């Protein structure tokens, strides 16, 4: 008998139940839907589960209270092939769908990763050997697919045509501007490339072109739809024709981890203040360190403010109304961790580049 | 003959009302 | 060194926000109360002191405390951006509203939420060392804003002693109106302001609508534009604390060179510079213009015209790149003018102060980003047209007993209303003989 | 100080942890008592 | 990239103080049932197990 | 700061059957009561009419009394019906036969104890309680005798919060009922003592609303229904959502109020669009404000050429500057000066709130203060003298019990209201 | 920080007669005791000299 | 800490039979003896109603006496019935007749040698021994007279120890028997004298609770004893379990009695419900609460309004902060404090018990002492006095031996409770 225990522990009761409790994420690129949290429970009895949302709002005494609503009610679920949920699905890391949205806060069908799971009140534990985990078939579709080494070759000189005439010499600002006209989020959370897209990205490299005659214009022209028409193929599409975001940076920034992404998203949740999806170009102004460089501190090459003004440049809408949007923040990531190979350097760069509280 | 509400229209308005959009306006007074 | 801000009411907590808005941009305090430590020149350097306090982890939190009644604004506060900045015990909500009723707010519900107000402000100025002062905003129109402002100025008073209090005072306008019941509360509220405090500023929302429709190209104005204003004024007062210059100003030295008898300390309020992006590139904006621009009535934030009057003493605030010269030589060109007249007991009618630090933008604003700035608080015999035309809308409605019996439910004597009435007419009449000129020897 | 600052967010952590496990076990029991009821509905059909 | 089990859920439109039918006059059968007087449990719906 | 809503009789029970669709609707609450909502500031003020039950659910705080439960089988069957609690139906076994001396003191004494158990329950539920509000019809049996009956004992029980009534007042054209006089002008009797604020609706008025404004080809019970409900959600809306300018119920009777006999007012809701016509004219303020004193969109037979404003109140709703709502308020009262009574500067008060109805740009709704209520009560007086000294149907009456005092002390109470009414139209500076 | 309270409720069955009918000026009329409070003037009156 | 049941009677065997069966449950016992159940909670005090039998087995400590074998044959047949020691059923051979001088004197004194016996066998069986616990009818015949006996002995041989009773008792409307005055005020008779504590409940009373508060289509005696059943496991709940708060029965006489006769009090158990219900209402502590003073509740036809409350005792299970209850029980004596007796500062006693009853979250027995009792003793002693003045049905008393003073003495001794009741019930500090 321990002193900790509250009104359902199980020494304070005769009855017993199953049950398995978890919390989950949303795997979004909007920035409204990192903030939010989910938990649920599950029950091997009926295998049926119900998943809730949680939101803080001001009580009646003044401080905070914690207020839920229905998700997804309670029911028996089934996978894409119809088989029933296991316990084995709710461990951590693993990434489900359940069906199309059942309240007005969401749009689409969204995936859903398990943070935590508690089974201190369960009895029954099941699950089904040589089974995937979850209910995850995009994820399966791209590690079954194979990409053509010419798409891969392609790629490769397109990235190197940003990285040199975007950019000035700086990989981190070319590879930025590299997924500039695929910055839109669509209601199942994750960023589609068109066609047309895609052929407006490949002339932008400024590498396909010459002398403004009528037939070197033709042959620009005509060797740019062979390049996007190359690289348009050998992705798998959806409804509508449009491939995915997320699988085209796998070939062109690489394999990230799931560490250097929460690091991110910590950075990101601790520098906004509001709770929308955008941060304001003074706070990146404030928070920013250019000072304690040592090109301007040990060497005295660069100025701090010359530095820091340039470093205010490379975001898109600096200019006009100053929000910089989730998906801005995470291709200038996406470049910083595509051009450093080692964890503990991009750690320590991580930490040195922000001084937040 | 369908019944009709007893009460007809008298009170009328408009938009930007006020003179030049201020209040009030203080006169000129010469030096 | 330091000042305490008490914002009471719907009116006082959203000028709160624009005024604690202005001072963390201008301090550079982020919205969760940290310093990036480059903000400052160095270790030793403490200007945020007048109104922040850091905790030893280097948290700030501000010199402040929010009065309500009703929930919502301050649950909005609560709710909002700037959540972390405030320490949640500083915002004090009730149930239930007074209802557009002084005597409800006085009597009935204030009297059960003052004790905890006043033991909040104790906090407060156990965490000072040269604490010079009280900054007071509300709006004596509405019910909780009269009756807990002053039932909270008089326990004060008493509590504090001779620690001043400033207040600024949204006072009910000459045509524009809001409520009915305005007239008995704004009546009832003076008799208090009168008696518990040390200089009083008076501000009417029809003239800051008349400033921002004439002199900003605002097409259509709202209380967030009218709260920006109050914070700059706000901010060049207490400019003069926090910052290097040539000739500064002691909130003490205003009471000394402003008020000539114990009762004279209502004051007009004005601001030259109030100017947009646009019109900045069309005018060149010299100590001179705006110097001439401070006296023109179409500047001043309340609806009365100083020409019909004679003032007393004047209060020069200037901030930015200016040279005291220039400052001499605007005051003789006012000096020379003919429709600007002082009493004839008050020669040397003039303070200046001159400080080096020009004024803040906010990202949102709609001034004008400017290198100069003058802000002028004056005393003249003008303010007893606005009590003539108060007087008589209370005349009128208490002719006929019009709304007394919700005030003698609540708890109030009805002779109430004949006193205070009365104290205004004295109150007017002490500006009738103040203002005349010499005397005769029968 | 450091270290004393680091305690103290652990300290902080848990006990938000702690304030959303109570809820979390509210909606559970809510759930079991819905389902209860269901059962005991379904009998009483039957035996009609 | 195909939609799961579960089903889109449709929203009705808003209910404005004006611009409404007379919706309830399509029905051309009007029984009432009695509720109160009779029935102990009234018509309240309890799911299936 | 909660609201108790209390439905009395049939046209009681159907206009709140709709109210309550219109309020959950307004909220994203399921007729299962699950919140399906999208956003916050509809879960944070949802305590104030609903109560919160166990894994989600959301009840409705009404107690629902009738003497025959016909109409609350219909709102049990309705589509929404679901949500309301088993234990809040309060019926008896027969029929107040339109007859308020029955609906009083008969099956009133016999039910009354268990609507006030009800209603104390529910009460004391509230962690701070607003006041009560009550619809029922003035001409009817159950709604006038167990209307005023309840709220005479509410008074009782909590006489420091607000009394509130919505009420259906007889058509000058056309009777719905023969003996209707005599059951208004003894439910005028109770209300004008027992009631703090008290909103009168003529059928008619509505009727000539849905024709000429909405022009309507087949309307129903429902719509009328609908636009009620449209007003009533409105009044409280300053309650229960941010705004530039909060308002509150208490708030409106001290500025509407100026003597404790004069607190019948009438109602208005503005943004009323013609079938037909919204491309002929854009939302703005002054295009409410046209409207909102337009008599034609008055939902009482009395107009306002004949008397006088002694006070007004305007809730707006939406997005918009406070400088276009003071300045109108000012033209409309500089304008048309002749109009408001002189000893008092300012009649109106407006108030702004930030969150429209949905799929409305802005909203808002008028209550107004005005003695050409006295030509209503005038014709009611009338009626019951000629009704009276024929002894026209008062043996039913007097067979229940009533002594016909009872009759002469509500004619001189009706008489007196009219007279003050008449002596402060006609009142001067001098 | 009051929380809700328990009301068993009262009977009202015998209150109600022919006989006791509402009379004018009987309404229920909650008025506050008044409760006195001093005051301090302690500024001077104006002497201009 | 161990009691001692008797069940005594028809109504007490049957009650008893579904008693064992919810305590059975409860402790996880099978119907064959064996422990089966799935917390150690359970075990480490089954001592307090069972004894061990050999290898695994346990017998309930507890006596079945009747007149006649017909309903300890029924009890035996059943389901349960295995479990009960078969020496401890004790019978005669013919019945009662619902006469009480039959039951006390000619078959009682026969029998009861055998019942003292037994029970002074299971007495000294304890290593310390509580109270006594008995189930009888009041109207009866077997139960009334061999029950009163039986408390006459066990108060003779154990007097230091607790005797409290549980009784059933006429309905005001419906008699179950003809010649229940006389049993039941001869009962009573006896019971105030030598009873520490006793419970009433009226059968009508639960037949009300069931259809107004559980509205069961088609209830049973089995419900109406299962009700019985859980209050009383529920007012030991505390002496075998861990709790924040223990209580006893002795520390409960010791609060609710304030003086030796005024030992007589109503009972309520309260989260009652509908299954159809349940959906629309939470269980909270503020809700157990209101249930608990609800009149409707509560299990005899005297209401609360009527009267004022003496003391009052609320024992709550499960694991819960101690300041809801405290603050609740404060705020119901203040709100309601007319009905408090206002010499005694403080009322009502609570209690707490970390663990429910199965299948619910949470629990609270209530127990009352209330003077609107007096009502119910008047009735009995109106209706004793309309029978005696015509000599009703006496011959068959007067023939089996009874002399007509213990008539005048039991009416005289019920008519000075009803007295002192009153006078307490109006007495004033002065
Ligand atoms: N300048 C300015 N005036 C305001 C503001 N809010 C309200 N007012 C004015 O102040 C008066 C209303 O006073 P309130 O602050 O609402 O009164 P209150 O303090 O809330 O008092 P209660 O109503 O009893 O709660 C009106 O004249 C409004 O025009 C504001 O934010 N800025
Ligand atoms: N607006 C509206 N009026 C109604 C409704 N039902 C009845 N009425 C009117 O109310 C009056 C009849 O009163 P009624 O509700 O039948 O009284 P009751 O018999 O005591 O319930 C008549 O003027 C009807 O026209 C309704 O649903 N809506
Ligand atoms: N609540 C309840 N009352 C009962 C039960 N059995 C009998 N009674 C009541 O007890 C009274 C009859 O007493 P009874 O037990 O027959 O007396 P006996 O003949 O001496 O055993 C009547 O009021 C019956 O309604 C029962 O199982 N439950
Ligand atoms: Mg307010």
């Amino acid at each position: 008998h321990s002193m900790d225990t509250t009104l359902f522990s199980d020494e304070n009761r005769i009855d017993r139940g199953d049950s398995l409790l978890f919390h989950c994420v949303q795997l979004s690129q909007g920035g409204t839907d990192s903030h939010r949290y989910f938990f649920g429970c599950y029950f091997p009895r009926w295998r049926g589960f119900y998943m809730d949302e949680a939101r803080e709002l001001p009580g009646p005494l003044g401080y905070n209270v914690t207020r839920h609503f229905p998700a997804f009610p309670f029911d028996v679920y089934l996978k894409d092939d119809g088989e029933h949920f296991l316990t084995d699905d709710f461990q951590i890391g693993s990434i489900f769908t359940l069906g199309g949205p059942l309240n007005q806060r969401d749009d689409g069908q969204k995936r859903y990763k398990v943070v935590h799971c508690d089974d201190s009140q369960l009895r029954t534990r099941t699950g089904k050997t040589l089974a995937f985990i979850g209910n995850n078939v995009s994820g399966l579709l791209q590690q079954t697919h194979r990409v053509s080494g010419e798409a891969i070759d392609a790629l490769k000189r397109i990235r190197e045509a940003y990285i040199f005439n975007v950019g000035n010499g700086i990989p981190e600002v070319g590879i930025k501007a590299m997924g500039r006209h695929f910055r839109k989020v669509g209601s199942d959370g994750r960023r589609w490339m068109s066609y047309e897209g895609i052929v407006r990205f490949v002339k932008d490299s400024r590498n396909f072109n010459a002398t403004l005659s009528f037939s070197d214009t033709q042959r620009t022209e005509e060797d740019v739809n062979t390049v996007a028409t190359c690289i348009y193929n050998a992705f798998p599409k959806n409804e509508e024709e449009c491939i995915d975001y997320d699988f085209f940076m796998d070939y062109v920034r690489g394999p990230m981890s799931q560490e250097r992404k929460d690091a991110v998203w910590n950075i990101f949740r601790r520098m906004d203040y509001d709770r929308d999806g955008n941060l304001n170009i003074i706070d990146i102004q404030a928070c920013y360190n250019t000072q304690d460089h040592p090109t301007c501190s040990v060497d005295h090459l660069f100025q701090s403010d010359k530095m820091l003004k340039g470093f205010l440049t490379i975001w898109d809408e600096n200019e006009r109304c100053g929000l910089v949007p989730y998906a801005e923040f995470l291709d200038y990531y996406n470049g910083v961790s595509a051009v450093l190979e080692d964890d503990k350097v991009f750690f320590d760069v991580l930490n040195n580049q922000w001084k937040l509280l | 003959q369908h019944n009709k509400h007893p009460g007809k229209t008298v009170m009328f308005t408009r938009k930007d009302p006020l003179k030049r959009g201020l209040f009030s306006s203080y006169p000129y007074i010469p030096e | 060194r330091e000042a305490i801000c008490i914002h009471i009411g719907q009116a006082g907590c959203q000028v709160g926000n624009a005024c604690w808005e202005l001072f963390c941009l201008e301090h550079g305090i982020q919205p969760d109360g940290a310093m990036p430590s480059d903000k400052t020149i160095g270790v030793e350097d403490d200007a945020f002191n007048t109104f922040f306090s850091e905790t030893g982890a280097g948290k700030h939190v501000p010199r402040a405390v929010f009065l309500d009644l009703e929930p919502t604004v301050v649950d909005e506060v609560r709710t909002g951006t700037y959540r972390q900045l405030f320490h949640p015990e500083q915002l004090i909500s009730g149930k239930e509203d007074a209802a557009n009723n002084y005597a409800r707010g006085h009597y009935t519900i204030g009297k059960e939420i003052v004790d905890l107000c006043l033991d909040r402000i104790r906090k407060l100025a156990d965490n000072c060392t040269g604490l010079q002062g009280f900054l007071v905003y509300h709006a004596v129109g509405g019910g909780t804003g009269s009756g807990l402002g002053a039932l909270l100025l008089e326990r004060l008073s008493v509590d504090y002693g001779k620690k001043s209090k400033l207040g600024y005072t949204v006072y009910p306008s000459p045509q524009v109106s809001t409520a009915v019941v305005e007239p008995y509360n704004s009546v009832l509220s003076t008799h208090s302001l009168l008696e518990h405090t040390d200089v009083a500023a008076m501000l009417d929302n029809e003239a800051i609508y008349d400033l921002t429709r004439r002199n900003l190209d605002i097409e259509r104005p709202t209380y967030t534009n009218l709260n920006r204003l109050i914070g700059q004024v706000v901010s060049s007062l207490t400019a003069s604390l926090r910052f290097d210059g040539a000739l500064n100003v002691d909130l003490t030295e205003f009471q000394t060179n402003l008020v000539p008898y114990p009762r004279i300390h209502f004051v007009l309020t004005s601001y030259a510079p109030v100017i947009s992006a646009e019109k900045a590139y069309h005018e060149q904006l010299s100590v001179s213009e705006i110097s001439n621009a401070v006296f023109e009535p179409a500047s001043m934030m309340t609806k009365c015209d100083p020409r019909h009057g004679k003032y007393m003493a004047c209060c020069l605030m200037y901030r930015g790149d200016v040279v005291p010269k220039d400052v001499n030589a605007a005051v003789a060109t006012i000096k020379t003018k003919r429709t600007i007249q002082f009493v004839d007991w008050s020669p040397t009618g003039f303070k200046c102060g001159i400080n080096y630090q020009p004024p803040t933008v906010v990202p949102g604003g709609d001034l004008a980003k400017v290198q100069r700035a003058v802000c002028m608080i004056a005393n003249s015999t003008a303010i007893a047209e606005v009590f003539a035309r108060i007087d008589h809308k209370f005349d009128l409605m208490y002719s006929k007993r019009a709304f007394v019996h919700w005030y003698v439910g609540e708890g109030m004597e009805e002779g109430e209303f004949s006193e205070a009435r009365e104290d205004l007419a004295a109150l007017e009449k002490d500006y009738e003989e103040v203002g005349a000129e010499s005397a005769d020897m029968d | 100080k450091r270290k004393f600052l680091e305690d103290r967010a652990r300290q902080r952590d848990l006990l938000r942890r702690r304030r959303f496990m109570e809820v979390e076990e509210e909606r559970r029991w809510a759930q079991q008592d819905n389902l209860q009821l269901r059962m005991a509905n379904a009998l009483e059909r039957q035996k009609e | 990239y195909q939609q799961s089990r579960a089903l889109k859920k449709e929203f009705s439109l808003p209910m404005v103080p004006g611009m409404t039918c007379g919706e309830e006059m399509l029905r051309r059968s009007y029984h009432r049932t009695q509720v109160h007087g009779r029935k102990y449990d009234t018509n309240t719906h309890i799911d299936g197990v | 700061r909660e609201i108790v809503c209390v439905q009395a009789g049939q046209c009681g029970n159907q206009i709140g059957s709709k109210f309550w669709e219109v309020i959950s609707d307004e909220h994203g609450v399921d007729p299962t009561g699950t919140y399906q909502g999208d956003s916050d500031l509809q879960l944070e003020r949802i305590n104030v009419y609903f109560d919160e039950a166990t894994g989600g659910r959301y009840v409705p705080r009404s107690v629902l009394i009738d003497l025959e439960p016909g109409t609350m089988d219909s709102v049990r069957a309705g589509p929404y019906g679901q949500i309301f609690r088993p234990d809040n139906f309060i019926f008896g076994q027969s029929g107040a036969g339109n007859n308020w001396a029955k609906g009083h003191y008969t099956e009133g004494a016999e039910l009354i104890d268990s609507v006030l158990d009800v209603c104390c329950k529910e009460a004391e539920s509230c962690d701070c309680l607003q006041g009560f509000q009550i619809c029922h019809s003035l001409g009817g049996g159950t709604g006038s005798g167990m209307g005023t009956l309840l709220i005479s004992k509410l008074r009782e029980q909590y006489p420091d919060r607000i009394m509130m009534t919505f009420s259906i007042i007889p058509s000058p054209k056309v009777s719905d009922t023969v003996v209707e006089p005599y059951n208004t002008t003894l439910s005028v009797h109770q209300l004008v003592e027992n009631s703090d604020e008290s909103m009168c609706i003529d059928n008619e008025a509505l009727y000539d609303i849905c024709f000429r404004t909405l022009k309507l080809t087949t309307p129903t019970f429902g719509d009328l229904n609908h636009l009620v409900s449209a007003v009533v959600s409105g009044v409280t809306c300053c309650l229960r959502f941010p705004g530039q300018l909060n308002s509150d119920l208490r708030k409106l009777a001290v500025n509407l109020v100026p003597f404790p006999r004069l607190h019948f007012f009438m109602m208005g809701f503005a943004p009323l669009t013609s079938r037909g016509s919204q491309q002929y004219r854009g939302l703005s303020v002054p295009e409410l404000t046209q409207q909102m004193f337009d008599a034609k969109n008055m939902m009482q037979a009395a107009d306002p050429r004949h008397g006088r404003y002694l006070t007004a109140s305007a809730l707006f709703r939406g997005r918009m500057s406070t400088k276009e709502v003071d300045e109108q308020m000012l033209n409309v009262q500089n304008k048309n000066s002749s109009y408001f009574i002189e000893w008092i500067p300012n009649n109106i008060k407006s108030s702004v709130c930030d969150i429209p109805p949905k799929g409305l740009k802005m909203a808002v709704t008028f209550i107004g203060n005005n003695t050409c209520i006295q030509e209503m009560f005038r014709r009611v007086g009338e009626q019951f003298t000629l009704m009276f000294r024929r002894k026209a149907f008062l043996h039913w009456y007097t067979g229940e019990g009533m002594d016909e005092m009872e009759f002469t002390e509500a004619e001189s109470n009706m008489n007196d209201l009219v007279s003050e009414y008449q002596q402060y139209q006609d009142a001067t500076i001098e | 920080f009051k929380q809700r309270d328990a009301v068993i409720g009262p009977i009202v069955n015998d209150t109600v007669d022919p006989k006791n009918f509402l009379r004018t000026g009987q309404g229920i009329k909650h008025i506050v005791p008044p409760v006195p409070h001093k005051k301090q003037h302690r500024k001077d009156f104006l002497d201009c000299g």
